[PDB]
């Protein structure tokens, strides 16, 4: 959207169960609204004004990526009846009044539109574009191949999407390489922190 | 206007704080449980969320300010309609940090007429409060028809002289008789301001602005108060006979009295 | 017409006026100094009278006798020339604003008890002390004015400088005088009013100060407070049988 | 619907339980000239029906015209022991009547009617008296300090021509007024050239007038603020009712004045001297 980004992820994925959901920059207003709808989320990071100086504490980190909000199990369900009807995904003032929101995927569906990412050399290759995980394993494992095992990377990240690395604890279907179903079944080691410069020498890679 | 009318988009908006943290939701809420008719908006908000509104604002507070009071409005007949209802039009009040309109009524020139200001100074004379016609609702005994008529004058927005007040006579000459219980009246008051004793350059009169508050703004302050008022600053023609000297007066319209002192 | 040669006359005195020796060099005065105030902010020039004598003697000659319209004139090519220096001025400030002109001499000062009926419409330089001032009210330069019944706009309507006002329209082109001035379209600037003191020297033996009513206006307000001994030039103007009040146009003040 | 108003007003005036006539026996003495004032109190109405209650405070004007009419309705079937009056008004009518053979309702009237504040209304400062109330009906208190002496007032003119023998009625609902010039007679308009007409002062109808001024109780005004005042108007039966230095409470109408901005004054219903 143009205020926040969510996440849906199948079951199994990053060491869950369940499917599961993640949105980053969630507001006080919003998660009451989801409240007020069945769905059961989690945080995990005058008598009036004093309600405001308790609010004040729970409105601090708002606008922020530390007010990350994790939704588990049916509830995903709701959430996507919830999104589809809220009033605040598509602005109503601005450079981007009325445009719905972006929709990314691997895998066709109803509506899809194929699209390509911009490759070019200059020795130095460089590829630009909305990267998924998938693309990005599936071009380490050929530049593998094709450098002997030896070749350095330098990622740009798309701040607030950093904070989805928070951990969270029959893929064959799916439309992936094994190895990067095998890759992405893994358990969340980084937090609010994104990978900047990849180096593979002699087929062993040390992360910076 | 395309331009009036993206301005009460944005403005409508900008009030409708609901989804986001509840600010100016609940004080719309607030007014209206308190049956007023004035809402006191904080133009830091406005700057924060939409910056280029708040500079219009400042730089032309007219066309913005009528934009921002039918947003309002439209808010409120959303919140509730027979509140709506009841009152024809809604009134906005701004403060905040306005920058380099922070004057005094010394360093209020000609070259900020049109822009909403923020003066500082002290009382020196009240008027009575006096009551100005807004709409009269007049009625024909004859034919048992209610007619209506509304009113303007040159010391409000949207400002036209409007004459034949008070119409006595139908199309064919009926008799017309004025229901003084269903007419619109509200109150009107005239203060000024002059420039604070110890800030005043020494052998030099000290200067003075004249201020018009109307309906909740007045009896809100008395002379020898220190006041900070807020609203827009406009000239007023004068013409003598089939003559205008050129040489027009300046008052300064009001829509937040705040004391200093208190 | 003869008003178009004479700004062209006016613009290129602006253009080309230079100042120095081709044993050290030279510098544009005028121009140079137009750039620099457009840039600051103070949208004022102070031009000499000998200078423009030196480039030209009809044009001073014809500032010392009619100096309404050709100062007028002399503000319009200031305003272009202005224009034309800093032509790509940065984004919001594509509109040109306007320059006044201020008028400096060294010629020899009259007195304010000389000041015959035949030098009326004359540029003077008369010294004296300010004994009096007044606020600093509004005066309109641009007006606007539409009709009452049928609600006729007629925009961009020009009001003459000084303490001289416009006569409004009779017929609507909606009853006799239907035609109101439209507040918030107006453009006005500052405008005050002093008293000058004739000198405590030049007064004659047993008899009192005489007086004088001067007008000043946009840069000119608040440069001098009572008490302050000035040399004044302005604009000798008027305002019993046919008798009619005068005043003096301030073009220029030297506070002393 | 008006016409519905003054029905039930007149349904109300008819019958009235307390079922002693009030009303009614009130009417049958104003009938007989031996009544002027008649006050309809207002806790009547509310234990009828308090939705007329409300509408005639919002608008005391049109119902009180109202109520007028319903009681001159009312008056001829009260009329049991003819008179014993020597009006000159109604001798002047009489022979005017005699050589008819040989009138506005107001003109043919003689009985004020006022209302009473229903017991839920409060007592209102002067400075209380805002501009949401003109045309409502309040109740302020507070002190007098100053009265006029009683002067006529003219209500409805009379004018008779020379020319012509039908009289002219010119019917004077405003402060200030321009008496008529040339007669409007039919029979002077056949003639081609209207009558010089004179006003005939005997034929006309006056009514007492006074002037007040109330100001506000000291201690109810803050320390800071200075008392504000407030001009009363009292015509009929209430005139020499009060006196300067008088504590009073006043029921009347907030109108303003016209001669966009204007004056206001007080006309009064119900002068009670409090303390
Ligand atoms: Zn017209
Ligand atoms: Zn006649």
């Amino acid at each position: 959207t143009y205020q926040f980004t969510v996440l849906f992820r199948a079951a199994g994925l990053a060491g869950s169960d369940v499917i599961t959901a993640v949105m980053s920059p969630t507001t006080r207003g919003l998660r009451e609204a989801m409240k007020n709808e069945g769905i059961t989320f989690s945080q995990p990071l005058d008598s009036i004004s004093i309600k405001l100086r308790k609010e004040k504490n729970e409105v601090k980190l708002d606008h922020k990526p530390e007010s990350v909000v994790l939704v588990k199990g049916t509830n995903t369900f709701t959430l996507l009846n919830f999104l589809i009807n809220c009033k605040s995904i598509v602005a109503a003032a601005g450079l981007q009044a009325g445009l719905p929101p972006t929709l990314l995927s691997p895998v066709a569906f109803r509506g899809a539109t194929m699209h390509a990412l911009k490759a070019r050399s200059v020795f130095s290759l460089e590829i630009t574009g909305p990267i998924m995980p998938h693309s990005l394993h599936s071009l380490t494992m050929l530049l593998q191949s094709a450098q002997r095992g030896s070749f350095s990377a330098g990622l740009y990240t798309h701040e607030p999407t950093a904070v989805f690395n928070t951990p969270i604890h029959d893929l064959q279907n799916c439309g992936l390489h094994p190895c990067t179903v095998e890759q992405l079944t893994q358990v969340n080691e980084l937090g609010k922190l994104s990978l900047r410069h990849l180096e593979m020498t002699d087929y062993r890679y040390t992360w910076k | 206007d395309h331009e009036l009318r993206e301005a009460q988009r944005e403005y409508l908006d900008f009030l409708d704080d609901d989804q986001d943290q509840g600010l100016y939701h609940g004080k719309v809420r607030d007014m209206i449980g308190s049956n007023e008719h004035r809402l006191i908006v904080n133009l830091n908000d406005v700057r924060r969320k939409n910056d280029k509104r708040a500079n219009l604002m400042l730089n032309d507070a007219f066309a913005e300010t009528i934009a921002f009071q039918r947003a309002l409005k439209d808010l409120v007949a959303s919140i509730d309609a027979t509140y709506a209802k009841q009152f024809e039009e809604f009134s906005v009040g701004f403060e905040g940090s306005f920058g380099s309109k922070h004057v005094s009524p010394r360093t209020l020139t000609a070259s900020l007429l049109g822009s909403l200001v923020c003066v500082e100074g002290i009382v020196t004379k009240c008027s009575l409060v006096r009551p100005k016609v807004m709409r009269s609702v007049h009625y024909c005994p004859a034919t048992k028809k209610t007619l209506e008529r509304k009113y303007s004058d040159l010391t409000s927005l949207e400002a036209f002289p409007s004459s034949s007040i008070y119409p006595t006579k139908d199309e064919e000459n009926n008799p017309l008789e004025t229901e003084y219980g269903l007419s619109t009246y509200k109150d009107h008051q005239t203060l000024s301001i002059q420039e604070m004793p110890e800030k005043a350059p020494a052998g030099q009169l000290p200067r003075s602005v004249d201020i018009i508050a109307d309906d909740d703004l007045v009896d809100k302050c008395k002379p020898g108060d220190r006041v900070q008022i807020v609203g827009i600053y406009r000239c007023l023609p004068s013409k003598q006979g089939g003559f205008t000297s050129g040489t027009f007066r300046t008052i300064l319209l009001a829509n937040n009295i705040k004391l200093m002192s208190k | 017409a003869k008003k178009s040669q004479l700004k062209k006359r006016f613009r290129e005195f602006l253009r080309q006026y230079r100042i120095g020796t081709d044993r050290t060099g030279f510098t544009f005065k005028y121009r140079d100094e137009l750039k620099r105030h457009y840039n600051l902010g103070e949208y004022w020039i102070e031009v000499e009278m000998e200078d423009l004598a030196s480039f030209d003697e009809d044009l001073a000659d014809y500032l010392y006798k009619q100096p309404t319209e050709h100062l007028q004139l002399l503000e319009e090519a200031a305003q272009e020339v202005a224009d034309e220096v800093t032509r790509p001025r940065p984004a919001g400030e594509e509109t040109i604003q306007e320059i006044q002109v201020m008028l400096r001499s060294d010629a020899n000062p009259a007195n304010i008890r000389s000041l015959k009926s035949e030098q009326m419409s004359h540029l003077v330089k008369i010294p004296g002390i300010i004994i009096a001032a007044t606020a600093v009210r509004a005066k309109a330069t641009k007006i606007s004015i539409q009709c009452r019944s049928c609600r006729n706009t007629i925009g961009n309507i020009a009001v003459r400088p000084g303490l001289e006002g416009y006569a409004m329209p009779r017929k609507c082109n909606c009853p006799l005088d239907p035609y109101f001035i439209i507040p918030d379209k107006c453009k006005c600037v500052d405008f005050q009013t002093l008293k000058l003191q004739e000198s405590p020297d030049a007064v004659p033996h047993g008899e009192l100060p005489r007086h004088m009513q001067l007008y000043c206006d946009r840069y000119l307000c608040d440069k001098v407070v009572p008490g302050n001994r000035v040399t004044i030039m302005g604009i000798y103007s008027i305002r019993g049988v046919g008798i009619r009040s005068s005043y003096i146009r301030v073009v220029g003040i030297q506070v002393d | 619907d008006y016409q519905a108003e003054k029905e039930k007003c007149k349904t109300f005036l008819q019958e009235f339980y307390k079922k002693n006539f009030k009303y009614g026996v009130q009417l049958a003495n104003i009938a007989h000239r031996e009544q002027v004032a008649l006050c309809i109190d207002l806790d009547d109405l509310a234990e009828e029906d308090p939705e007329l209650v409300d509408a005639i405070c919002e608008n005391t004007r049109r119902y009180t015209n109202l109520f007028a009419d319903a009681v001159q309705e009312l008056l001829p079937q009260y009329k049991e022991r003819e008179v014993v009056h020597k009006d000159a008004l109604d001798v002047y009518i009489e022979h005017r009547l005699m050589m008819e053979q040989r009138y506005p309702p107001e003109l043919m009237r003689r009985f004020e009617l006022y209302f009473k504040a229903p017991s839920s209304s409060k007592a209102r400062v002067v400075r209380d008296v805002k501009a949401d109330s003109i045309g409502k009906l309040v109740t302020v208190r507070g002190i007098v300090t100053r009265v006029t002496e009683v002067k006529p007032m003219m209500v409805v003119a009379t004018y008779t021509c020379d020319q012509c023998g039908a009289e002219t009625y010119q019917p004077i609902q405003s402060p200030t007024f321009m008496p008529l010039i040339m007669c409007p007679s039919r029979e002077c308009q056949t003639n081609r050239s209207g009558g010089r007409l004179y006003l005939q002062t005997r034929g006309s109808k006056f009514i007492k007038f006074q002037e007040l001024k109330i100001q506000e109780h000291s201690d109810q005004v803050p320390v800071g603020n200075i008392p504000r005042c407030m001009s009363v108007y009292v015509r009929g039966e209430n005139t020499r009712l009060a006196q300067p230095g008088d504590h009073v409470g006043i029921t009347g109408v907030f109108l303003p004045m016209l001669r966009l901005l204007s004056e206001t004054y007080l006309e009064s219903h119900r002068l009670v001297k409090m303390n």
